[PDB]
């Protein structure tokens, strides 16, 4: 067991860990980031995201 | 409860060019790849 009390140090206080592991180069992706979405163009030397 | 169906000793096969997956999803076509 875990003694937190608001008396320790920081040592021995509480503290929140959220760790976020995702994957990439690999299948169809699912979230994204908040991006936009331009209009696809063909037969045209354009930059792709 | 449903312990010994039957008494036999197991036998084998050859499982000869089976079992092989696709490593990746990515799509490659025409090429050879370790
Ligand atoms: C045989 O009977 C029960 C019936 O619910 C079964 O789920 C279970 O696997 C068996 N019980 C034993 C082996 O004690």
């Amino acid at each position: 067991s875990y003694g937190f009390q608001p008396t320790n140090g920081v040592g021995y206080q509480p503290y929140r860990v959220v760790v976020l592991s995702f994957e990439l180069l690999h299948a169809p992706a699912t979230v994204c980031g908040p991006k936009k979405s331009t209009n696809l163009v063909k037969n045209k030397c354009v930059n792709f995201n | 409860n449903l312990t010994t169906r039957t008494q036999l000793p197991p036998a084998y096969t050859n499982s000869f060019t089976r079992g092989v997956y696709y490593p990746d999803k990515v799509f490659r076509s025409s090429v050879l790849h370790s």
